[PDB]
């Protein structure tokens, strides 16, 4: 896997 | 980490409004290398958002994202501020205050700027403080904790006024505290404007419950003291445990709720001093009302808060006239935190 606004979870 | 780098008197005659001036710190940004305040002529050196992985959401306001984050290489806690869709302008004046005041006393530091090199996407990477939320936290909060966490929060405002720099969004969200440390942060620099001298200021800025009277009757030429009337509402919710103390339902009714408080005497003589148009549509809801005494906010509850110097206090914060008002400095020294200056 998940990336949100570029960063990883 | 990733950083921004280089490449009165008359007024307007008969009608308008009387010019102010900030009592203190007036000239400070006038007399400063222009790269201090000329953000728009800098450019972002960003940082590595691969060093950071999301932890879990902290908050979904209108305008930001914000995440609680791990930093992989040195394994640090950190916060991630995604920024929604906004001026660039607006994100190199956060960035760029956020720069000029880092280090100072109970300033958040930003560590690091990052963006997503697919959607472009910036995003501020903060120091991490292990917050209380303050609906849970302010309720435990002792006499003496009040006092400390307003001194914590004045030598932040002092500091910041002595740089130049207006926060115009004080309030519980944007104070962040780590009860087990006694630790305090400033917060949420957005909002937070260059102070120049006969500068006409948007008063869309705040949080209602936290607006000044000059916002609320759009009185443009305000200063820092802006700050401290949001301060003086924050203290009157933690001492009389009436969270938000000034509780309206939009911009006009928040100033009809001030009134029914502090009295409309002031009121019409803050207007009258600075010529001040108020909206007609205040005619119908403002009206005539009497000036409560401080004490009848008091009950069995929140007694053990309230002191002579507290309600003192309040009254030289909670002014119209936003010139009457008193400086952070001003507010240090007043009795109400002689055991805490005491204890450094
Ligand atoms: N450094 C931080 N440590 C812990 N929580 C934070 C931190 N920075 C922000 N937050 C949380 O995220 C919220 C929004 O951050 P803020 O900078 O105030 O954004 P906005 O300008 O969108 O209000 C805060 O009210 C707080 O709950
Ligand atoms: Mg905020
Ligand atoms: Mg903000
Ligand atoms: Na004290």
């Amino acid at each position: 896997a998940a990336r949100l606004y570029g960063f990883k979870w | 980490g990733g950083r921004l780098v280089p490449r009165f008197g008359e007024g307007e005659g008969s009608e308008g409004p009387v010019p102010s001036r900030a009592r203190v710190y007036t000239d400070v940004n006038t007399h400063r290398p222009s790269e201090y305040w000329d953000y728009e002529s800098h450019v972002v050196e960003w940082g590595n958002q691969d060093d950071y992985q999301l932890v879990r959401k902290l908050g979904r306001g209108k305008y930001s994202e914000v995440f609680e984050a791990i930093n992989i290489t040195n394994n640090e806690k950190v916060v991630v501020k995604i920024l929604k869709p906004v001026k660039k302008k607006k994100i190199k004046r956060e960035i760029k205050i956020l720069e000029n005041l880092r280090g100072g006393p109970n300033i958040i530091t930003l560590a690091d700027i990052v963006k997503d090199p697919v959607s472009r996407t910036p995003a501020l990477v903060f120091e991490h403080v292990n917050n209380t939320d303050f609906k849970q936290l302010y309720q435990t909060l002792t006499d003496y904790d009040i006092r400390f966490y307003m001194y914590e929060i004045l030598k932040a405002l002092d500091y910041c006024h002595s740089m130049g720099i207006m926060h115009r969004d004080v309030k519980p969200h944007n104070v962040m505290i780590d009860h087990e440390h006694r630790k305090l942060r400033l917060i949420d620099w957005g909002l937070a404007e260059f102070y120049h001298p006969g500068q006409e200021y948007n008063v869309r800025v705040a949080s209602r419950y936290f607006k000044g009277p000059e916002l609320l009757v759009d009185y443009q030429m305000y200063d820092y003291s802006l700050d401290m009337w949001s301060l003086g509402c924050m203290l009157a919710s933690m001492i009389f445990r009436k969270e938000p103390f000034f509780h309206g339902h939009d911009n006009y009714d928040q100033l009809v709720r001030i009134a029914k408080v502090l009295g409309t005497e002031d009121l019409y003589d803050y207007i009258d001093k600075y010529n001040i148009e108020l909206d007609p549509r205040f005619n119908d809801i403002l009206g005539r009302h009497s000036r409560k005494r401080w004490e009848r906010f008091v009950h069995s509850e929140n007694q053990h808060l309230v002191s002579p110097e507290a309600l003192d206090f309040l009254d030289k914060l909670l002014r119209y006239d936003h010139q009457s008002r008193l400086t952070a400095r001003e507010a240090m020294e007043h009795p109400y935190f002689y055991t805490v200056v005491k204890e450094n």
